[PDB]
């Protein structure tokens, strides 16, 4: 989907205020996962040498 | 009477139906259905005591 806006108010139904809730919730999904896949990477097996 | 009941029953009932419509183009304009039925239980809520 394409929003066209800088500053969007209301996209698929939403407020100004919870499009930034969103942006934010993703940041906090991406950095959760690359966390995860580091704690996974030292318990892998190649980090113990 | 008999001709003015026999009538109101599909006046009243289009009426209806041009009701449920205009809730739902409200329903497509604030987003999901699932959304606005939200929206609609805060506003329920703050409407009765709960």
């Amino acid at each position: 989907i394409i929003v066209e806006g800088d500053h969007p108010s209301g996209a698929g139904g939403f407020s100004a205020a919870l499009l930034a809730r969103g942006r934010e919730a993703v940041f906090l999904r991406d950095r959760a996962d690359i966390l995860s896949l580091r704690i996974q990477a030292a318990k892998s097996r190649q980090c113990k040498t | 009477w008999a001709q003015g009941r026999e009538h109101v029953v599909g006046v009243l009932q289009a009426e209806l139906e041009q009701c449920q419509a205009a809730m739902k183009a409200l329903e497509n304009s604030v987003g999901g259905r699932k959304k606005l039925k939200e929206v609609m239980s805060f506003v329920d809520k703050a409407r009765k005591g709960e």
